């Protein structure tokens, strides 16, 4: 991050936005690993009830 | 044929080579020594997903 | 000699100013333009090793030039003790330390290992293309023979008879 | 050589006639002297700034060909075009989003161009000759 | 060797001159001045090592087709000549000899 | 080609002194020698043959005759500083092309780029300190000394030091957040009313 | 329905053929005519294009003008079928009677 | 061939008519200013 | 001249050479019927006739822009055969690639067609351009040929006639005029014709070491200021 | 000076794209900038426009107070 020193009034302007957009597409991909599967999807995860 | 590469957006270096070999040379002591496979796009996702009877789709 | 077609199609949206697709050729064209050609000195000597005696003066002139403009100059050089002893301690291993210790960490030789041996496949981009060639050479050759043995029929039918 | 070079000779036809034809080959000083200041092609004459615009321009280019060439998030929704799974989907927009976010780059640029800078601290010490201020000026 | 010099006479050593000229330009040439992109008449590098293809009999018939005797060579071949290709391979003389023993009888 | 004689000399400058156009005044190589390099003394000799051959090997002619210096070095540091006044960035990018064929780590392009802009940045809070010493200064304060660094019984602050730690705690004062209270925008309202009342 | 020929502009005609012997001679003469064809003497009714230096990419030429003389919009199924010179002829039959009895071209 | 311009030995008005590269490029980015008439208005 | 030396320059975790199959961890496995409740697939067995269709689609809009050009028409289908039969004749087994190769290619070769649909791939720009250099030679040889003037490629031929007949009147020993011979006649002319020519440097470096440029001009120094335009 | 430097910086946006015509137009690859690029212009003098007309405004409703509360004074 040293070369975006003067960009901002602070150095870790890139990296306190960029944990955060790592936090939510991280959340983001099981929801729509989820959409993929369809109305099945709890079988995707469980397989067969008992 | 470098114009053909990135209008197509094959911006994987030599997917389209078929002896690519600078892939070779630059992964001879690459952990899990592998060359990308031919003619593969970096858009193109063949993944697919089952429900069987037992858990995780096994 | 038939009359050939005046000119083919010509597309109205490229150039070679602006060309309408995208390559590092046309920006490394562009980039050269910019820095432009190698400067090549005609000289003898190079210049710094001329005017070390000069430079020196313009050296110190501007390390006091902003040693008389930097009255706070004690308050920079104890704000950055911290970061110098923690960034140099914190990288010593990755930059130094891995070779003589735990690890060597080789990726970036082996990136320099491949292009040495690039740069010699260059070097000897004639030899190798050439080699290739007398094997193609030798069967054209030999497909050749069959029309130097056609052309002599002529003068073995006519001297058999 | 470009139109602007042109133009200049037109205006300084008569003056590279008196340099070039009678200055530059009287004799002695005023030989040398006319020789130096002699009219004509320009030797090094390029423009390193229009240089540079041409390639950085190029280059910015090829990025925004990249960035803005990306395969729609609503067409995959569907699954029924070239799209079964695609678990980083909600991705497929931030790159055009931030290349077309990059027009305002020198529109706003600096704090006086993206609000009323009379209303601010920074807006007082300008007009106060480049001067500090206690931080409450503008209360008081 | 490691020991070079000193930092300023660096540039200096990598000059080797192929003739004996006092003093020498110190300046080492790194690469070739490409100041206008000029289309070269020289015919492209890539076809260097391109084995038999579809490309040289369709030229051939090209260049054949403007002389007489190839317009003549080129019109009994692709109408009088049973084969499955236009890429002639000569691998045997049965087509050859057979020609002549049916020639010389007279 | 065509248009190659234009624009090659459109493009790069040369060299307008005769310098060697005087056959005497020319160098034998003895005014800017290499100290250092491998071949220093196959330097010496070669300058030694050219002083014997111009002599025919009396080189007694050659102390009773006129020594010159190097004219073709004359205006060196000048023309440098043309040229990169002309292109700064194509001065530096040739000048830097044999020292760039080894290229450090990212750790260490970072590091580069981390304590020369660190530095930087403390440059300009020192400037900046210092129109406030003389704003103090014109509001009726002398002073003795300089800087912030107080000898006496005083509070110090040394600076942000650049380290993710400080860097996430603490953050240096935006001076564009300093606002005109919002309040008074409600003065506006005695316009609204004035206007009504003067049938505007 | 106009064309570009050796760069000038030609109005383009439609063939309707109607009759076997039409469409023999037709289709031999568009066999013939492809820059690819071997032994074009030797081309008969019961000649296997393979025969005659033509693959599978050769036949979609060869029935990409079949749609330029013929006006026909030949489907991307029917192609690969398209082998020999008899599968051309019969399958040209097999349109004009399609079209002389359900009154519409066969789906494309 | 020996005809080619000399910026040494060069005439006033072969100077002012000599469309070189450097014009070259701009009459191609003048296409693209003049084609972008109806999209900027 | 330089051969690779590491003999497992090729050696891969899936074998000598594969390209078409690399090993990773999450490998392909089979379905079970009796046991599978649902599934999420987009394989299917349309490859083919879309294989057929592009073909079609890329030979015919490339044909909008070729003015009627039969012999550029059927050059251009012997370089779009080239492009389809990648995969029946590389190297690479294509047939056993990891998720289906046929399905690869063709979705590789849509790409291809929606950037010819528009008239902006490089292989026809390219196209045009290498047309009308061509054209515009083919123009030139014809232009001289009507007015009587003899083409400098005519004059080459009958130069290199000549030369056979002079050398095969001398060489009467043997009389096997091999090519090899016959080709280095011409070579020989060639060079000299070459050398004739004021062409750009091609080569790096003149008969001396030094290179051919306008920035190989060192000490001494002998040019004086430049001169200015003349009226 | 704001409003006449942002007026200048979007006329730069359209020299860039002027400058880039052929590309901007004719490659598929740039249609998301051909077609919000006047979009996003539109916006960009939406603002400058905006802020320079109530600034004018503003102005105006305090030139117009000054003089008729100073006359009541009097
Ligand atoms: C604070 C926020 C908290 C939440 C966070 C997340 C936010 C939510 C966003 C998530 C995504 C939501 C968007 C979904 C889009 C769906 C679009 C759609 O509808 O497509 C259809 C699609 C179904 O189609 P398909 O699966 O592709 O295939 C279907 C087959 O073809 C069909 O085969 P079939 O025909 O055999 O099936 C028969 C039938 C069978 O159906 C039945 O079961 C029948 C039920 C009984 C009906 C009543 C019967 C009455 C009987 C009356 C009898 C009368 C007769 C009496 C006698 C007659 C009298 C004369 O099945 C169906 O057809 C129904 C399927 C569709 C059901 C609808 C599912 C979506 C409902 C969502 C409701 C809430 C939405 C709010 C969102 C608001 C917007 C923001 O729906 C889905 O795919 C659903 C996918 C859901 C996955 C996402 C789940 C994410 C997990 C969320 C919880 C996470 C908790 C932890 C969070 C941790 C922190 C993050
Ligand atoms: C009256 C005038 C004359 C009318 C008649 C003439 C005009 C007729 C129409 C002419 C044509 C109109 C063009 C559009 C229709 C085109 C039809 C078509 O087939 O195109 C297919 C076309 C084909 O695809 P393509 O050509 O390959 O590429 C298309 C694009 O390049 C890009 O394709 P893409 O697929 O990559 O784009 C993806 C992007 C597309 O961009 C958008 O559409 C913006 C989406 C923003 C809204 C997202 C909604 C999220 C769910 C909300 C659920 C509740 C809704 C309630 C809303 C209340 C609002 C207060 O959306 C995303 O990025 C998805 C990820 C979003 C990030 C995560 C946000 C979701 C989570 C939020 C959580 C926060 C709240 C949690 C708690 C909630 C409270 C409890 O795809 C398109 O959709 C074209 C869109 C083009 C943009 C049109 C608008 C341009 C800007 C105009 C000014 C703004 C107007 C729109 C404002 C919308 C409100 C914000
Ligand atoms: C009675 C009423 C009238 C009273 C009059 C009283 C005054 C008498 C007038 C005449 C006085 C001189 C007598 C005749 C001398 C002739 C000697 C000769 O034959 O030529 C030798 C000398 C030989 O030069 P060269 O061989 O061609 O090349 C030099 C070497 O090759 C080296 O070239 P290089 O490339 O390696 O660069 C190194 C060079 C220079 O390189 C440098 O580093 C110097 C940098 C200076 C410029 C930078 C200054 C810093 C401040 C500004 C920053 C610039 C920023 C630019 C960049 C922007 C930001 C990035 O080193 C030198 O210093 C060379 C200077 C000459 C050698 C003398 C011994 C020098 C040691 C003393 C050094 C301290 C003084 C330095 C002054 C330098 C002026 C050129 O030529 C001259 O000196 C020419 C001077 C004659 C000019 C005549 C002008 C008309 C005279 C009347 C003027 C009226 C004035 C009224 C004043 C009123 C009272 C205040
Ligand atoms: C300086 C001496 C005292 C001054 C007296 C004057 C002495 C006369 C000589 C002065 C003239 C020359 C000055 C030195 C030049 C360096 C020498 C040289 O040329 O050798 C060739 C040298 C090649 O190195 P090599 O040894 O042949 O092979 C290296 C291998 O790659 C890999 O090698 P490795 O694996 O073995 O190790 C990796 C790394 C070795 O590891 C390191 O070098 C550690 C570097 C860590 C960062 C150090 C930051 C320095 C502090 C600057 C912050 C401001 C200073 C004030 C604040 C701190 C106060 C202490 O390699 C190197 O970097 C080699 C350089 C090591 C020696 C030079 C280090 C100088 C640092 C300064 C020392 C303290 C000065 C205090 C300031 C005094 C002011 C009053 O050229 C280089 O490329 C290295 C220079 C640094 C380049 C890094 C990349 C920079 C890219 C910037 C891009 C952004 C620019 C944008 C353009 C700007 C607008 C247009
Ligand atoms: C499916 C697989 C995963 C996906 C694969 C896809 C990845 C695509 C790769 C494509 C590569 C990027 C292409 C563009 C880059 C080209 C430009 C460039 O930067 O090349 C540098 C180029 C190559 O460097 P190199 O010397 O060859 O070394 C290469 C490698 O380091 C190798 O050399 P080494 O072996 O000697 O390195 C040893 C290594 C040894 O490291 C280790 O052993 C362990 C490392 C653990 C890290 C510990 C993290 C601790 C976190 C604590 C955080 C606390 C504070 C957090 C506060 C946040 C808020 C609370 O330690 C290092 O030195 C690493 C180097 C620095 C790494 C920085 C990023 C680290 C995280 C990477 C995220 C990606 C994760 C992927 C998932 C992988 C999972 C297996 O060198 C240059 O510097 C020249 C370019 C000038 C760059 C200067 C300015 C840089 C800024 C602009 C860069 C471009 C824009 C930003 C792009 C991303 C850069 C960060
Ligand atoms: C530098 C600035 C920019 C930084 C960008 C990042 C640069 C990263 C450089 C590439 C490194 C990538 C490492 C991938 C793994 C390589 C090793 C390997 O293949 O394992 C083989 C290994 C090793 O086998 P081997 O045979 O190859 O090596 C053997 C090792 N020796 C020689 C010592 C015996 O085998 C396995 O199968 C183990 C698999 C484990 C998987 C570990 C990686 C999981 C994470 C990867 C996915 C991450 C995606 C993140 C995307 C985030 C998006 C939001
Ligand atoms: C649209 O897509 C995009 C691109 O295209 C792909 C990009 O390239 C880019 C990258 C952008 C760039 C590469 C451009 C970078 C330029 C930057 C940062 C600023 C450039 C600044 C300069 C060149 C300095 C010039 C100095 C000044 C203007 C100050 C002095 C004033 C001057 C010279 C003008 C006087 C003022 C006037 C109002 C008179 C105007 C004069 C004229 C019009 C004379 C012209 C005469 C003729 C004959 C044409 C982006 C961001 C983009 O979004």
């Amino acid at each position: 991050h040293g070369w975006t020193s003067m960009l901002s009034h602070a150095v870790l302007l890139l990296s306190c936005y960029s944990i955060i957009i790592m936090f939510l597409f991280i959340l983001g991909m099981p929801t729509l690993l989820l959409y993929d599967f369809g109305i099945f999807f709890l079988a995707y995860l469980k397989g067969a009830g008992k | 044929e470098l114009e053909e590469l990135t209008e197509t957006h094959n911006y994987i270096p030599g997917a389209k080579d078929d002896v690519n070999l600078r892939g070779y040379l630059a992964t001879q002591f690459a952990w899990g020594k592998k060359v990308i496979s031919f003619y593969r796009h970096p858009a193109d996702d063949f993944k697919c997903a089952k429900a069987t009877k037992n858990m995780l789709g096994r | 000699m038939k009359k050939p077609m005046a000119k083919a199609y010509e597309h109205p949206y490229n150039s070679e100013h602006h060309p309408l697709n995208f390559s590092a050729v046309k920006i490394a064209e562009t980039f050269h333009d910019f820095i432009g050609p190698e400067q090549v000195s005609p000289h003898y000597e190079s210049f710094a090793m001329s005017r070390k005696f000069l430079l020196t003066f313009w050296g110190g002139f501007f390390v006091l030039n902003f040693g008389m403009a930097t009255v706070d100059l004690n308050w920079i050089m104890k704000s950055t003790y911290i970061p110098w002893i923690f960034w140099f301690q914190l990288m010593y291993f990755y930059v130094e330390g891995k070779n003589s210790m735990f690890m060597p960490l080789l990726q970036r030789f082996y990136r320099r290992a491949a292009a040495n041996e690039i740069f010699t496949m260059e070097a000897f981009y004639h030899e190798n293309i050439e080699n290739k060639l007398r094997n193609l050479m030798r069967i054209t050759k030999g497909q050749l023979e069959y029309w130097d043995i056609h052309t002599s029929y002529g003068e073995i039918r006519a001297d058999s008879i | 050589m470009n139109p602007i070079q042109k133009a200049w000779l037109k205006i300084l036809e008569p003056v590279s006639y008196v340099i070039n034809e009678k200055m530059a080959k009287r004799t002695g000083i005023i030989g040398k002297l006319g020789r130096f200041f002699a009219i004509g092609p320009r030797e090094y004459g390029v423009h390193p700034i229009n240089r540079m615009f041409i390639f950085m321009n190029r280059k910015y280019m090829a990025f925004q060909a990249v960035a803005l060439h990306r395969y729609s998030f609503v067409k995959s929704l569907t699954h029924n075009g070239f799209h079964m799974l695609r678990v980083f989907r909600h991705f497929a927009f931030v790159l055009p989003a931030t290349v077309l976010a990059g027009l305002g780059l020198f529109v706003y640029w600096g704090d006086d161009n993206k609000c009323y800078s009379p209303d601010r601290f920074p807006y007082l010490k300008k007009r106060a000759g480049d001067m500090a201020l206690p931080l409450n000026s503008l209360n008081q | 060797t490691l020991q070079w010099g000193s930092l300023a006479e660096r540039p200096m050593v990598d000059r080797v001159m192929s003739t004996s000229t006092w003093p020498v330009p110190y300046y080492q040439r790194l690469f070739k001045a490409y100041p206008i992109r000029e289309k070269k008449d020289k015919m492209s590098l890539l076809l260097s090592d391109i084995d038999i293809d579809d490309t040289n009999w369709y030229q051939a018939k090209d260049f054949l087709r403007g002389s007489f005797r190839g317009r003549q060579i080129v019109d009994y071949v692709e109408n009088n000549i049973a084969s499955n290709t236009y890429i002639l391979i000569q691998q045997d003389v049965a087509n050859m000899a057979k020609a002549y023993v049916h020639d010389i009888c007279g | 080609s065509l248009h190659e004689k234009m624009q090659t000399d459109y493009l790069w400058v040369k060299d307008h002194s005769q310098a060697d156009s005087w056959a005497k005044a020319r160098t034998h190589g003895y005014n800017y020698i290499a100290h250092t390099v491998p071949n220093k003394k196959e330097r010496y000799e070669m300058i030694w043959r050219s002083m014997g051959k111009s002599t025919d090997w009396e080189l007694e002619k050659f102390r009773l005759g006129k020594k010159f210096p190097d004219r073709g070095n004359k205006r060196r540091w000048f023309k440098n500083l043309f040229r990169l006044i002309k292109n700064p960035m194509g001065y530096i990018f040739w000048k830097t092309y044999k020292a760039r064929l080894a290229k450090p780590s990212l750790i260490v392009t970072s590091m580069f780029i981390g304590f020369t802009l660190g530095f930087i940045k403390l440059k300009a809070q020192s400037i900046a300190y210092s129109k406030k010493q003389y704003a103090t200064l014109r509001a009726g304060k002398n002073i003795e000394g300089s800087g912030q660094v107080h000898f006496g019984y005083h509070d110090q602050k040394w600076g942000m030091p650049a380290i993710p730690m400080f860097q996430l705690m603490y953050y240096e004062l935006p001076g564009n957040s300093i606002v005109v209270n919002p309040c008074r925008n409600q003065n506006y309202r005695l316009y609204f009313e004035m206007r009504k009342k003067l049938g505007i | 329905l106009t064309q570009y020929v050796e760069g000038q502009i030609v109005n383009r005609n439609q063939l309707t053929l109607k009759k076997q012997e039409d469409i023999e001679q037709y289709v031999l003469k568009l066999v013939r005519g492809y820059f690819r064809t071997t032994n074009k003497q030797g081309l008969n009714i019961n000649s296997v294009l393979q025969d005659h230096g033509l693959d599978e990419f050769d036949s979609i030429e060869l029935a990409m003008q079949v749609e330029e003389d013929l006006g026909y919009v030949i489907s991307a199924e029917t192609i690969p079928v398209l082998n020999k010179v008899k599968h051309f002829v019969n399958y040209i039959n097999h349109v004009e009677q399609f079209k002389a009895e359900n009154g519409k071209a066969p789906i494309a | 061939p020996q005809l080619w311009p000399n910026p040494n030995k060069l005439r006033f008005a072969d100077l002012y008519k000599y469309q070189g590269v450097e014009m070259k490029k701009i009459n191609d980015s003048i296409k693209n200013y003049k084609a972008a008439k109806f999209y900027i208005g | 001249g330089y051969k690779i030396r590491n003999k497992s320059i090729f050696w891969t975790r899936a074998g000598w050479k594969n390209n078409w199959h690399p090993k990773n961890f999450n490998a392909p496995r089979p379905s079970y019927g009796e046991f599978t409740m649902g599934i999420r697939c987009r394989n299917d067995h349309h490859s083919f006739l879309r294989y057929v269709q592009t073909y079609r689609n890329m030979s015919r809009h490339c044909k909008q822009y070729f003015l009627g050009d039969k012999q550029l028409e059927e050059t251009f289908i012997l370089g779009l055969r080239s492009l389809f039969l990648v995969p029946y004749d590389s190297q690479c087994l294509t047939d056993q690639i990891k998720h289906g190769g046929e399905r690869r290619f063709v979705d590789q070769l849509d790409r291809d067609f929606e950037l010819i649909s528009y008239n902006t791939h490089p292989y026809q720009l390219f196209t045009y351009t290498v047309r009308n250099e061509h054209l515009a030679w083919k123009n030139e040889q014809y232009e001289k040929i009507q007015k009587g003037e003899k083409t400098f490629e005519q004059e080459l031929l009958d130069y290199l006639d000549e030369q056979v007949l002079a050398e095969k009147a001398k060489l009467r020993d043997g009389q096997n005029f091999s090519i090899e011979r016959m080709t280095e006649i011409a070579l020989h002319v060639f060079r000299k014709a070459r050398a004739g020519k004021v062409r750009p440097a091609q080569d790096v470096r003149g008969p001396d070491g030094n290179v051919n440029d306008f920035l190989e001009q060192r000490r001494p120094f002998e040019h004086p200021n430049p001169t200015g335009v003349t009226h | 000076a704001t409003a006449l430097y942002k007026s200048s910086a979007l006329a730069g946006n359209l020299f860039l794209y002027a400058y880039n015509y052929n590309n901007f137009t004719a490659n598929i690859r740039l249609r998301t900038m051909r077609y919000l690029f006047p979009v996003v212009s539109l916006a960009i003098f939406g603002n400058i426009y905006w802020d320079y007309r109530s600034q004018l405004v503003k102005v105006n409703l305090f030139d117009e107070y000054i003089q008729a509360r100073a006359q009541e004074l009097v």
